[PDB]
């Protein structure tokens, strides 16, 4: 359904932003490698940084056109029986007499 | 200036409400009634203090409609302008003619004439502006005042304001 | 004038440290944003302390502070030398060591040179992260009428 | 200046003056759809209704009663007492 | 406009409102009109 | 329906008696120093300087938000957003008066704390000028005795040239530095 | 246990209380001195009742600075201590990433439980979400 | 009302961002202990 | 500014008193043989009288500004030009006092405030669980 599909793309947009965090981790113990002296880790230091600024701006770009859908699907997807009851006891009552 | 002042005001109620949240809608009256209204006797009624003990007295009835007239004594903070008085504001609209000045509650206009000698209006400078070698003064700057006089119009009070003298002007 | 503003900063420190440990003394404990809150409180007010204090170091550290010919220096010397203690928590001081020591690598000998060009290297490295820094923030973008409808039912007149 | 309480001269009993008065005031309040102290037992004239209040002493009115000199002694009508 | 004035007192304040009998708004604009200055106050001065 | 004020007056016909007022310290009739409690004794004028303003308002305008939820149960910067708050809680919301005097006494007061404005009024009350300059003297800042009596001429000669710098002195210091 | 850790917590944060508060006294008094004029007033009542009016002194020093200055080592140890700082943050931002995954492991799990949870009939309202049969 | 959301979603992340890249700046750059202190609440 | 020198027994050969806690100044480890008393001393070898000596010479000077027997005294040790100062040392108790600055005592202060702060931070932050609907909760 829609729903589900709104939930799914929520969903993933937590799974970015945890990516982020991940990355903020791996960016301040790597930039504690290159105040010491080691620039091997350069590369991988500003790569894990960038990547996560990149990741948490996709996730912003995402999540905030997602709360923009769910405004403008208000009053269309989105709010601002007996007779089946009957239907089974019939069939129940045929079977019955109908085995 | 700015003072504390001991005031009472008359308000009359309708029996309607004569009822248990009498005491109540009577402050509320008195809070409607004076709080932010501006009197040439004293000046702008800003807000009323100790909202509890505001003192409401006893109801004195009249004798034709079933009416209750009571005389409700509050306290309040009021401000009151004075002629000679030195006051700090903003600018807050700046003309060929003068700029005005907002002090609180009140507007205090500095014509182009109690104005620094080589301070002149320049309207090509962007917003026009008052353009002196070493000053320069427009929309949203701060100024001290002097106020040469009040004029009192029973709703608000306005004044007009000198910067010409020594230790006043810009800040 | 400094000494006044030292005094109120360390009055507003005191103040929320005894409201922190009030909050404490509760058994429930407060809400946790409360808490958080009235942390950040402390922390602007602390940051002011110590801005204010470095700012007046300099003049701070021009004095010298002795107990004046009206202390009750016969009754109570402890609390006169324990007012004036310059002695560190002896845990901060310890953690002091401990980090120092830890810190990276870092041994006196040194000698200096050497370590000038250590700090030569935190340095070029600080400006390499800031530099890092600008090209990385440069990667992001920051029908009708009602009452003409009504009259017609009544009268008839469009 | 006001009369304490305790040093109240005046008569103990209502004037005729004074319950025309409370009847006249309350009847009128009663009349300007004002707050009624009592059970209406079924009335519907205010002054039947302000005759009914005064009977239960449930009138929340108080006279003041001035003396030449301009001083007054203030009594409830709870506690006047209803010869007439 | 809620405007009030007493001019010649210079007072746009200190004003009333009172109900009298027409024929007394005429009587004291006739006493006026003869020199005699029916004043009226809504407080007293004098006790007794 | 006028609100009036503690104290009478005779009625002399004669309206033409009203004065002017000045920094001659000739205020209002209504505003002279000699003036009449509620409870009816005589007690001194109460002029305020800003910030001792300011803080009467805001103290006050805290109280009435408590007196509203009672009867419901059946860094500078950062207080012009707060303050806002506060008057669309407890005023009328149609006082534009009161919305610039709060902007006002926010952004033109000298002293934060009660505790810096109590040091301010201790301070100042030695002196026993007017309860009007001394308002003044803790709304404008000065830095020489001549511009203490030139911005505020009702003192002159009340206080001494040098005796006021010393004033002015720890009134710098008390300022609050935002 | 929960609350002794509690206790724990309560303890050291006295600790931080009593020194600073310890420090704002030493600064009222010594203040006291001058200026003031009204700033013994934040001076304990017992301190305030102990000690005699006008206490202390000080005297004129430049070139304490230009000593500090001197010596430099203190920004080394500055810096070390910073970095030292940054590495357990390293740490802890590790142990966060990790809790916070598995957390949002379970709480999607519950959510595509939850988009599988069908229909749209039934009132639906809240921690936890609640229906309503009846 | 879900535009207050949208708003509040926006401000968080701009917040989010400028104080990382803020902390990142104070660290590299007792008053180190300070700085730490500092560091630990952005 | 964080060590106290006392020589408790220098009282029992001599008795401690004004020109004693001079001498006594002079023999704890906060005294400098740097100092010009000491170059009196020697020559001597070789309390008001001492005073108008200390104005011949020129160097650095250690006076009284203090007596309060037999306790207290201030012991001023100042650069003499007009007097520029140095530091000041209490004598109380038979105990030298470090004259421990200013700027060092309120940056004990600091210190000790910001550890403490710091530990009860921790502490508490272990605590809480943190659930998106729930927010935070302490279990």
């Amino acid at each position: 359904p829609y729903i589900q599909e709104r939930l799914k793309s929520l969903n993933d947009i937590e799974t970015q932003l945890c990516s982020m965090l991940q990355e903020a981790s791996q960016v301040t113990f790597i930039f504690g490698e290159l105040k010491r002296g080691n620039e091997s880790v350069k590369p991988q230091f500003e790569n894990h940084v960038k990547q996560f600024y990149e990741r948490l701006d996709k996730s912003t770009t995402q999540l905030r056109k997602e709360i923009q859908l769910l405004d403008e699907n208000v009053g269309t997807r989105l709010l601002p029986q007996d007779t089946e009851k009957m239907e089974e006891q019939l069939d129940l009552l045929s079977a019955i007499l109908d085995p | 200036m700015f003072f504390i002042k001991d005031l009472s005001l008359n308000i009359t109620l309708h029996p309607s409400f004569f009822g248990p949240r009498m005491k109540q809608y009577l402050k509320t009256k008195l809070l409607e009634e004076v709080e932010g209204s501006c009197t040439g006797k004293f000046g702008y009624i800003l807000c009323v203090l100790d909202y509890d003990n505001i003192d409401i007295q006893r109801g004195r009835i009249l004798p034709t409609d079933g009416s209750a007239e009571f005389n409700v004594k509050y306290r309040a903070v009021v401000f009151k302008p004075f002629k000679g008085e030195v006051v700090d504001g903003t600018v807050v609209s700046c003309s060929q003619h003068g700029f005005e000045v907002q002090v609180g509650p009140m507007k205090v206009f500095v014509t182009k004439h109690l104005m620094p000698q080589d301070l002149t209006f320049n309207a090509g400078s962007n917003p026009p502006s008052y353009q002196s070698s070493e000053d320069v003064i427009t929309i949203k700057s701060r100024i001290r005042v002097k106020i040469e006089g009040c004029i009192s119009q029973v709703s608000s009070i306005h004044a007009i304001g000198s910067i010409k003298e020594d230790y006043l002007g810009a800040i | 004038q400094a000494l006044d503003a030292v005094r109120m900063r360390l009055a507003q420190l005191t103040h929320s440290l005894r409201r922190i440990r009030d909050e404490m003394s509760k058994a429930e404990l407060p809400q946790w944003y409360t808490l958080q809150s009235q942390l950040n409180v402390t922390l602007s007010q602390l940051v002011s302390v110590t801005s204010t204090l470095q700012h007046f170091q300099e003049t701070l550290d021009s004095t010298v502070v002795y107990p004046l010919p009206k202390f009750p220096t016969t009754s109570h010397e402890s609390l006169v030398t324990t007012l004036l203690r310059k002695k560190n928590i002896p845990e901060v001081d310890e953690w002091m060591k401990y980090v120092r020591e830890t810190s990276g690598v870092t041994t006196a000998l040194l000698k200096d040179e050497e370590i000038e060009k250590l700090l030569q290297q935190d340095r070029e490295i600080t400006n390499w992260a800031r530099t890092t820094f600008r090209n990385e923030y440069g990667k992001h973008d920051f029908p009708f009428n009602v009452d003409d409808v009504l009259k017609f039912t009544f009268t008839g007149e469009k | 200046k006001a009369i304490p309480k305790d040093q109240r001269a005046t008569t103990p009993y209502m004037t005729k003056y004074e319950r025309a008065r409370i009847l006249g005031t309350r009847a009128l309040q009663i009349s300007m759809n004002a707050p009624v102290f009592v059970d209406l037992e079924g009335e519907t004239d205010p002054l039947r209704i302000a005759m009914k209040e005064l009977a239960e002493k449930k009138i929340p009115l108080v006279i003041r009663r001035y003396l030449p000199d301009g001083s007054f002694e203030d009594w409830s009508v709870e506690e006047l007492i209803v010869d007439l | 406009h809620n405007q009030f004035e007493c001019k010649g007192c210079d007072n746009k304040i200190d004003i009333y409102q009172i109900h009298i009998p027409y024929a007394a708004k005429l009587l004291f604009q006739e006493l006026m009109a003869m020199n005699i200055t029916p004043r009226l106050y809504t407080d007293r001065s004098r006790d007794f | 329906v006028s609100t009036s004020t503690f104290q009478t007056r005779r009625r002399r016909l004669k309206k033409v008696e009203e004065e002017e007022n000045a920094a001659t310290l000739q205020l209002g009739q209504e505003f002279q120093l000699k003036q009449i409690n509620h409870q009816g004794e005589e007690e001194e004028l109460i002029a305020l300087n800003l910030s001792e303003a300011r803080l009467v308002i805001k103290e006050a305008l805290v109280e009435r938000r408590r007196a509203f939820k009672r009867s419901q149960k059946k860094t500078r910067e950062k207080e012009l957003e707060s303050i806002d708050v506060l008057l669309e809680q407890t005023t009328g919301g149609n006082n534009k008066d009161l919305k610039n005097t709060m902007q006002y006494l926010t952004n033109f007061s000298r002293f934060r704390d009660q505790e810096t404005v109590g040091a301010v009024i201790q301070l100042l009350k030695s002196t026993g000028l007017h309860p009007f300059e001394v308002a003044q003297l803790g709304s404008l800042a000065c830095d020489t005795a001549d511009e203490a009596k030139t911005l505020i001429p009702s003192l002159n000669n009340k206080i001494s040239d040098d005796e006021l710098e010393r004033i002015l002195k720890e009134l710098s210091n008390l300022e609050t530095l935002y | 246990q929960f609350v002794k850790r509690r206790r724990d917590m309560l303890e050291h944060i006295n600790l931080a209380m009593n020194e600073s508060s310890l420090a704002l006294e030493f600064v009222s008094l010594l203040l006291s001195s001058v200026k003031e004029s009204t700033g013994m007033s934040s001076m304990s009542p017992f301190l305030r009742k102990v000690v005699k009016p006008s206490s202390l002194n000080s005297d004129k020093i430049p070139y304490v600075a230009p000593t500090k200055k001197e010596y430099i080592e203190l920004d080394i140890l500055n810096k070390g201590w910073k970095l030292q700082s940054l590495n357990e943050s390293k740490d802890l931002l590790r142990a966060s990433f990790n809790k916070l995954s598995s957390i949002l492991q379970n709480e999607h799990d519950y959510w595509n439980k939850i988009m599988q949870s069908i229909s749209n009939k039934d009132v639906i309202f809240k921690k936890l979400l609640a229906i309503k049969y009846g | 009302s879900n535009q207050a959301l949208y708003e509040k979603l926006e401000q968080t992340r701009t917040i989010l961002s400028v104080k990382l890249a803020e902390l990142i700046n104070m660290t590299t750059i007792a008053v180190a202990t300070t700085s730490v202190m500092m560091v630990n609440n952005q | 500014d964080e060590l106290q020198w006392k020589s408790p027994e220098w009282i029992q050969v001599f008795g401690l008193r004004t020109e004693n806690v001079l001498d006594y100044f002079a023999e704890s480890p906060f005294f400098d043989k740097t100092s010009n008393n000491q170059v009196i001393k020697m020559q001597r070898q070789f309390y008001m009288q001492l005073e108008e000596e200390l104005m011949k010479l020129d160097g650095t000077e250690y006076v009284l500004s203090s007596v309060r027997e037999p306790d207290f005294w201030v012991i001023r040790k100042q650069r003499r030009t007009e007097i520029i100062p140095l530091q000041d040392y209490y004598i109380i108790g038979a105990n030298i006092y470090q004259s421990p600055t200013i700027f060092k005592i309120v940056q004990s202060r600091l210190m000790s405030t910001s550890y403490h702060l710091n530990s009860t931070l921790e502490s508490l932050y272990d605590l809480i669980e943190f659930q998106p609907s729930q927010g935070v909760h302490y279990k």
